[PDB]
Protein backbone atom coordinates (compact mmCIF):
# COMPACT_ATOMS: atom_id res chain seq x y z
CA UNK A 1 0.00 0.00 0.00
CA UNK A 2 2.07 3.00 -1.34
CA UNK A 3 -0.61 5.61 0.30
CA UNK A 4 1.10 5.35 3.45
CA UNK A 5 4.20 7.11 1.37
CA UNK A 6 4.48 10.35 1.83
CA UNK A 7 5.32 12.50 -1.50
CA UNK A 8 9.02 12.83 -0.35
CA UNK A 9 8.85 8.96 0.03
CA UNK A 10 7.81 8.15 -3.21
CA UNK A 11 10.14 10.17 -4.42
CA UNK A 12 12.91 8.53 -2.59
CA UNK A 13 11.42 4.91 -3.79
CA UNK A 14 11.35 6.53 -7.74
CA UNK A 15 14.67 7.66 -7.40
CA UNK A 16 15.99 4.80 -5.47
CA UNK A 17 15.31 2.23 -8.27
CA UNK A 18 16.16 4.61 -10.98
CA UNK A 19 12.91 5.15 -12.38
CA UNK A 20 12.90 8.35 -14.09
CA UNK A 21 10.56 11.38 -12.77
CA UNK A 22 9.48 14.04 -11.83
CA UNK A 23 7.70 15.92 -8.85
CA UNK A 24 5.12 13.85 -7.17
CA UNK A 25 1.73 15.94 -7.23
CA UNK A 26 -2.15 15.41 -7.27
CA UNK A 27 -1.87 14.77 -11.11
CA UNK A 28 1.29 12.39 -11.00
CA UNK A 29 0.53 10.65 -7.81
CA UNK A 30 -1.19 7.97 -9.40
CA UNK A 31 1.14 7.30 -12.14
CA UNK A 32 4.12 6.89 -10.09
CA UNK A 33 2.22 4.55 -7.85
CA UNK A 34 1.11 2.30 -10.88
CA UNK A 35 4.94 2.36 -12.50
CA UNK A 36 6.65 1.29 -8.30
CA UNK A 37 3.90 -1.86 -8.34
CA UNK A 38 4.48 -2.76 -12.09
CA UNK A 39 8.64 -2.39 -11.32
CA UNK A 40 8.73 -4.38 -7.94
CA UNK A 41 6.22 -7.37 -9.32
CA UNK A 42 7.77 -7.71 -12.55
CA UNK B 1 -6.10 15.54 -39.78
CA UNK B 2 -2.60 15.39 -37.54
CA UNK B 3 -0.40 17.62 -39.54
CA UNK B 4 -3.10 20.01 -39.91
CA UNK B 5 -3.61 20.05 -35.86
CA UNK B 6 0.02 19.58 -35.36
CA UNK B 7 0.92 22.81 -37.44
CA UNK B 8 -1.89 24.99 -36.02
CA UNK B 9 -0.94 23.89 -32.63
CA UNK B 10 2.62 24.93 -32.49
CA UNK B 11 1.58 28.44 -34.53
CA UNK B 12 0.87 30.07 -31.78
CA UNK B 13 0.46 30.66 -27.89
CA UNK B 14 -2.14 28.12 -26.66
CA UNK B 15 -4.02 30.40 -24.95
CA UNK B 16 -7.86 29.04 -23.76
CA UNK B 17 -7.65 26.52 -26.61
CA UNK B 18 -9.57 23.13 -25.29
CA UNK B 19 -7.96 19.82 -25.34
CA UNK B 20 -9.10 18.75 -28.75
CA UNK B 21 -6.76 21.67 -30.19
CA UNK B 22 -3.74 19.15 -29.59
CA UNK B 23 -2.36 17.23 -32.45
CA UNK B 24 -3.33 13.67 -31.44
CA UNK B 25 -6.44 14.31 -28.98
CA UNK B 26 -9.19 13.56 -31.12
CA UNK B 27 -12.95 13.04 -29.77
CA UNK B 28 -13.05 10.07 -28.00
CA UNK B 29 -9.60 11.14 -25.93
CA UNK B 30 -10.85 15.36 -25.59
CA UNK B 31 -13.89 13.97 -23.92
CA UNK B 32 -12.07 11.75 -21.72
CA UNK B 33 -9.69 14.51 -20.69
CA UNK B 34 -12.02 16.64 -19.94
CA UNK B 35 -14.05 14.33 -18.19
CA UNK B 36 -11.11 13.64 -15.82
CA UNK B 37 -10.24 17.63 -15.19
CA UNK B 38 -7.74 18.18 -18.36
CA UNK B 39 -10.67 20.71 -19.22
CA UNK B 40 -7.70 22.89 -21.65
CA UNK B 41 -4.78 22.38 -23.36
CA UNK B 42 -2.82 24.46 -20.95
CA UNK B 43 -4.03 22.31 -17.98
CA UNK B 44 -2.19 19.08 -20.44
CA UNK B 45 0.54 21.61 -20.64
CA UNK B 46 1.01 21.99 -17.23
CA UNK B 47 0.91 17.60 -16.77
CA UNK B 48 4.23 17.85 -19.65
CA UNK B 49 6.02 20.20 -17.48
CA UNK B 50 5.04 18.67 -14.24
CA UNK B 51 6.35 15.17 -16.27
CA UNK B 52 9.47 17.04 -17.14
CA UNK B 53 8.80 17.13 -20.58
CA UNK B 54 9.68 13.06 -20.47
CA UNK B 55 8.60 11.55 -23.36
CA UNK B 56 7.76 7.91 -21.80
CA UNK B 57 6.47 9.67 -18.27
CA UNK B 58 4.09 11.93 -20.79
CA UNK B 59 2.75 9.01 -23.45
CA UNK B 60 2.35 6.43 -20.39
CA UNK B 61 0.13 9.18 -18.34
CA UNK B 62 -2.13 9.96 -21.51
CA UNK B 63 -2.56 6.10 -21.77
CA UNK B 64 -3.64 5.34 -18.52
CA UNK B 65 -5.82 9.02 -18.58
CA UNK B 66 -7.50 8.85 -21.76
CA UNK B 67 -6.92 5.59 -23.28
CA UNK B 68 -4.25 6.91 -26.07
CA UNK B 69 -2.58 4.42 -28.51
CA UNK B 70 0.81 4.72 -28.74
CA UNK B 71 0.19 6.84 -31.62
CA UNK B 72 -1.76 9.13 -30.22
CA UNK B 73 0.41 9.91 -27.84
CA UNK B 74 3.27 10.05 -29.69
CA UNK B 75 1.54 13.20 -31.73
CA UNK B 76 0.16 14.29 -28.70
CA UNK B 77 3.86 14.99 -27.24
CA UNK B 78 5.35 15.86 -30.38
CA UNK B 79 2.70 18.90 -30.48
CA UNK B 80 3.35 19.96 -26.95
CA UNK B 81 7.11 19.46 -27.25
CA UNK B 82 7.60 21.60 -30.14
CA UNK B 83 4.97 24.34 -28.75
CA UNK B 84 7.32 24.62 -25.37
CA UNK B 85 10.56 24.85 -27.13
CA UNK B 86 8.96 28.17 -29.17
CA UNK B 87 7.15 29.80 -26.46
CA UNK B 88 8.07 28.64 -22.88
CA UNK C 1 14.77 42.53 -4.68
CA UNK C 2 11.61 41.09 -5.20
CA UNK C 3 10.01 43.38 -7.64
CA UNK C 4 13.36 43.69 -9.94
CA UNK C 5 13.03 39.80 -9.97
CA UNK C 6 9.40 39.72 -10.62
CA UNK C 7 10.16 42.57 -13.61
CA UNK C 8 12.71 40.17 -14.88
CA UNK C 9 10.45 36.90 -14.91
CA UNK C 10 7.77 38.01 -16.62
CA UNK C 11 9.83 40.45 -18.87
CA UNK C 12 10.11 37.05 -21.12
CA UNK C 13 10.32 33.84 -21.99
CA UNK C 14 11.53 31.31 -18.98
CA UNK C 15 12.66 28.56 -20.98
CA UNK C 16 15.40 26.88 -18.51
CA UNK C 17 15.64 29.30 -15.95
CA UNK C 18 16.66 27.99 -12.69
CA UNK C 19 13.73 27.60 -9.94
CA UNK C 20 15.36 30.22 -8.22
CA UNK C 21 14.71 33.10 -10.85
CA UNK C 22 11.40 32.75 -9.77
CA UNK C 23 10.13 35.93 -7.06
CA UNK C 24 9.29 34.53 -3.74
CA UNK C 25 12.03 31.48 -4.36
CA UNK C 26 14.89 32.57 -2.19
CA UNK C 27 17.73 29.96 -0.92
CA UNK C 28 15.26 27.95 1.60
CA UNK C 29 12.55 27.67 -0.77
CA UNK C 30 14.78 26.87 -3.92
CA UNK C 31 16.33 24.61 -2.09
CA UNK C 32 13.39 22.85 -1.14
CA UNK C 33 11.98 22.87 -4.87
CA UNK C 34 14.93 20.98 -5.77
CA UNK C 35 14.28 18.01 -3.70
CA UNK C 36 11.17 17.79 -4.71
CA UNK C 37 12.19 17.79 -8.60
CA UNK C 38 11.12 21.33 -9.73
CA UNK C 39 14.64 22.09 -10.49
CA UNK C 40 13.14 24.91 -13.47
CA UNK C 41 10.98 27.52 -13.55
CA UNK C 42 8.84 25.26 -15.66
CA UNK C 43 8.36 23.03 -13.57
CA UNK C 44 6.44 25.21 -10.99
CA UNK C 45 4.60 26.81 -14.02
CA UNK C 46 3.44 23.28 -14.67
CA UNK C 47 1.84 22.76 -11.03
CA UNK C 48 0.26 26.23 -11.81
CA UNK C 49 -1.48 25.52 -14.91
CA UNK C 50 -2.30 21.55 -13.80
CA UNK C 51 -4.07 23.25 -10.66
CA UNK C 52 -5.93 25.52 -13.32
CA UNK C 53 -4.17 28.60 -12.36
CA UNK C 54 -6.83 28.88 -9.25
CA UNK C 55 -4.44 31.16 -6.69
CA UNK C 56 -6.32 29.32 -3.32
CA UNK C 57 -4.66 26.02 -4.74
CA UNK C 58 -1.52 27.06 -5.94
CA UNK C 59 -0.68 28.65 -2.67
CA UNK C 60 -1.92 26.18 -0.37
CA UNK C 61 0.61 24.16 -2.37
CA UNK C 62 3.16 25.45 -2.36
CA UNK C 63 3.10 26.48 1.87
CA UNK C 64 2.27 22.68 2.41
CA UNK C 65 4.43 21.15 0.03
CA UNK C 66 8.01 23.56 0.06
CA UNK C 67 7.39 25.82 3.39
CA UNK C 68 6.49 28.94 1.57
CA UNK C 69 5.23 31.52 3.86
CA UNK C 70 2.22 33.77 2.69
CA UNK C 71 4.46 36.81 0.55
CA UNK C 72 6.79 34.03 -0.78
CA UNK C 73 3.48 31.93 -2.08
CA UNK C 74 1.85 35.47 -3.23
CA UNK C 75 5.10 36.49 -4.98
CA UNK C 76 5.99 32.74 -6.67
CA UNK C 77 2.20 32.85 -7.68
CA UNK C 78 2.14 36.57 -8.89
CA UNK C 79 5.40 35.95 -11.32
CA UNK C 80 3.69 32.90 -13.05
CA UNK C 81 0.33 34.35 -13.29
CA UNK C 82 1.72 37.34 -15.34
CA UNK C 83 4.22 35.32 -17.01
CA UNK C 84 1.24 32.80 -18.09
CA UNK C 85 -0.81 36.45 -19.05
CA UNK C 86 1.80 37.82 -21.41
CA UNK C 87 3.19 34.54 -23.07
CA UNK C 88 0.93 31.34 -22.86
Amino acid sequence: NYADLSDTELTTLLRRYNIPHGPVVGSTRRLYEKKIFEYETQ
Amino acid sequence: TTSQKHRDFVAEPMGEKPVGSLAGIGEVLGKKLEERGFDKAYVVLGQFLVLKKDEDLFREWLKDTAGANAKQSRDAFGALREWADAFL
